[PDB]
């Protein structure tokens, strides 16, 4: 059955508090990067 | 309502939370049946059932006996249905029994129709077996249990959660930067995440060694208070039946 | 020698330890192959393999391809064999593929016979599948991974350990009376408990988010030095082949 | 040293009925 | 162990 995404990274790279976290951890960055 | 609890990974706290949530719901005046669907049969030990008590719903069913005779009373408002003790050969060859337990599903549906219980809680393994899938399909709601760590973060991107499940954090630590980074990211991206969580708490490590649910063991523990919050959330949001 | 690592339950640290031990052995100058036998396919992420890189020995075999094409080289002394990424459909129907992987056993035996590797480490799930049993049977030696808690204490009295396994503690904490009490009991009652253990360590939580084995990520972390003592114990005790 | 270990274990089994139960049925 | 002090 169709559903909207349970995980939504839209505009994640514009939350300044998250910027340092994504730069700290390559694992987190690779899921959050745009496709 | 029938409520399933299932870990996104082993060891995240699913069974301790199931026992604790059942205790909180019965304390709030609900009639509760708690069912262990995990073949390791650990839930019963949070309710002071003897380790050498071998009986349970699956044990009875596989022995050709009556699963309805395997229930235990814990309080006037909380009954327990252990899985039962499996032999090593049954443990090592689960394909031989995982398709022989379908009758528990029709039985639980009939028990739900009776209205004897306001809540039926099911502790579920994550093994993709036939019986696990069938039990999940009769749940009205489900909780997917996680810890905030890189393993669970990866798993949420590659495995299925039960349909309609919400995610419940357990084992939340004080003073971990990588944990805070994952958590802050989840708050902005994980649409299924519940607004409350359960902290790491020595009471949750001790209560099984004391053979009690956490809220009975130490009612003023932070984890006990957090479980009570979860119980009240379930009453408000998870009381509806699936259509 | 082939060394299997298998948690007594999920989430105890088996994969992080497998990656760390492989790194420590290759640091000591041993040639190592590390094989992921877990369908969750998580080991590769400790070696900077992209999440979207779906190739692996089991993925290849299920697709009618040569599993040897899925090997990856991390250093001149450490090769990696990911499991590969299963679809949700495959994950939810494990019996449609759990009996189609048996050719990996003779394949790994041929690779072992080449002499290219002094160590073949296998990250094993504990899902009682046909392929898991067959891969465990290939092992010359095995480590059963535990955390010191009431759940693992119960499991040690009701489930089988790999034959001849030694027991390795991970996630050992401070400030826990119940852990200290269980540990003192195990010291007296578990003959095959290893003399070194691994503490709960922030570097072991961070290293997977950095996509590195712990000893590469932070060589002066306590856990990295504890893993080094484990590696040296393996060199002295686990270098022989099973009769 | 030997009796010291046995006395500490006695206290641990008294603290935790799960541990006492399993020790007593071994 | 190699050291009695480690990274914090
Ligand atoms: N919030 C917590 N704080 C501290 N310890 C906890 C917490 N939650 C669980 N634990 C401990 O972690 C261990 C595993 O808990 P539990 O048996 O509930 O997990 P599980 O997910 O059901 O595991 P399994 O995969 O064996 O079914 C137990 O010994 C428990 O005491
Ligand atoms: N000693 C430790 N200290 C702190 N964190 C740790 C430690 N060992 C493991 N972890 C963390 O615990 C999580 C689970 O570890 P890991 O993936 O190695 O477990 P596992 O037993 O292989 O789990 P699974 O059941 O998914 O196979 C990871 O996020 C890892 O970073
Ligand atoms: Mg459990
Ligand atoms: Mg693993």
């Amino acid at each position: 059955a169709f559903s909207l995404p349970d995980i939504d990274y839209a505009d994640i790279s514009q939350r300044e508090q998250l910027a340092a976290a994504l730069k700290r951890w390559p694992l987190l960055a690779e899921f959050a990067q745009q496709k | 309502a029938v409520l399933g609890l299932q870990g996104v990974r082993g060891g995240v706290g699913t069974t301790t939370i199931t026992a604790a949530l059942a205790w909180s719901l019965q304390m709030l005046g609900e009639n509760v049946l708690v069912v262990d669907a995990c073949p390791d049969n650990l839930l019963r030990l949070s309710f002071n059932v003897d380790f050498t008590h071998r009986q349970g719903w699956a044990r009875a069913m596989l022995d050709g006996q009556d699963w309805r005779d395997a229930g235990l009373r814990y309080t006037s408002q909380l009954d327990l249905l252990p899985f039962g003790q499996l032999s090593i050969e049954e443990q090592e060859n689960p394909q031989h029994w995982q398709t022989r337990l379908s009758d528990i599903c029709s039985g639980l549906q009939q028990l739900k129709a009776s209205g004897r219980y306001q809540w039926i809680l099911i502790d579920l393994p994550r093994d993709a077996s036939q019986i696990t899938h069938q039990l999940l399909s009769l749940c009205d709601h489900s909780l997917a249990i996680v810890n905030v760590d890189a393993n669970c973060h990866i798993r949420l991107h590659q495995q299925a959660l039960p349909d309609g499940a919400h995610i419940l954090i357990n084992n939340f630590r004080i003073g971990s930067q990588v944990q805070d980074d994952i958590y802050q990211l989840w708050l902005q991206s994980q649409r299924r995440l519940l607004p409350m969580l359960i902290h790491r708490d020595e009471a949750m490590a001790e209560c099984l060694a004391a053979k009690q649910p956490v809220g009975e063991y130490r009612s003023d523990a932070l984890a006990a208070e957090e479980i009570l919050t979860l119980a009240n959330w379930c009453l408000l949001n998870y009381s509806g039946l699936k259509t």
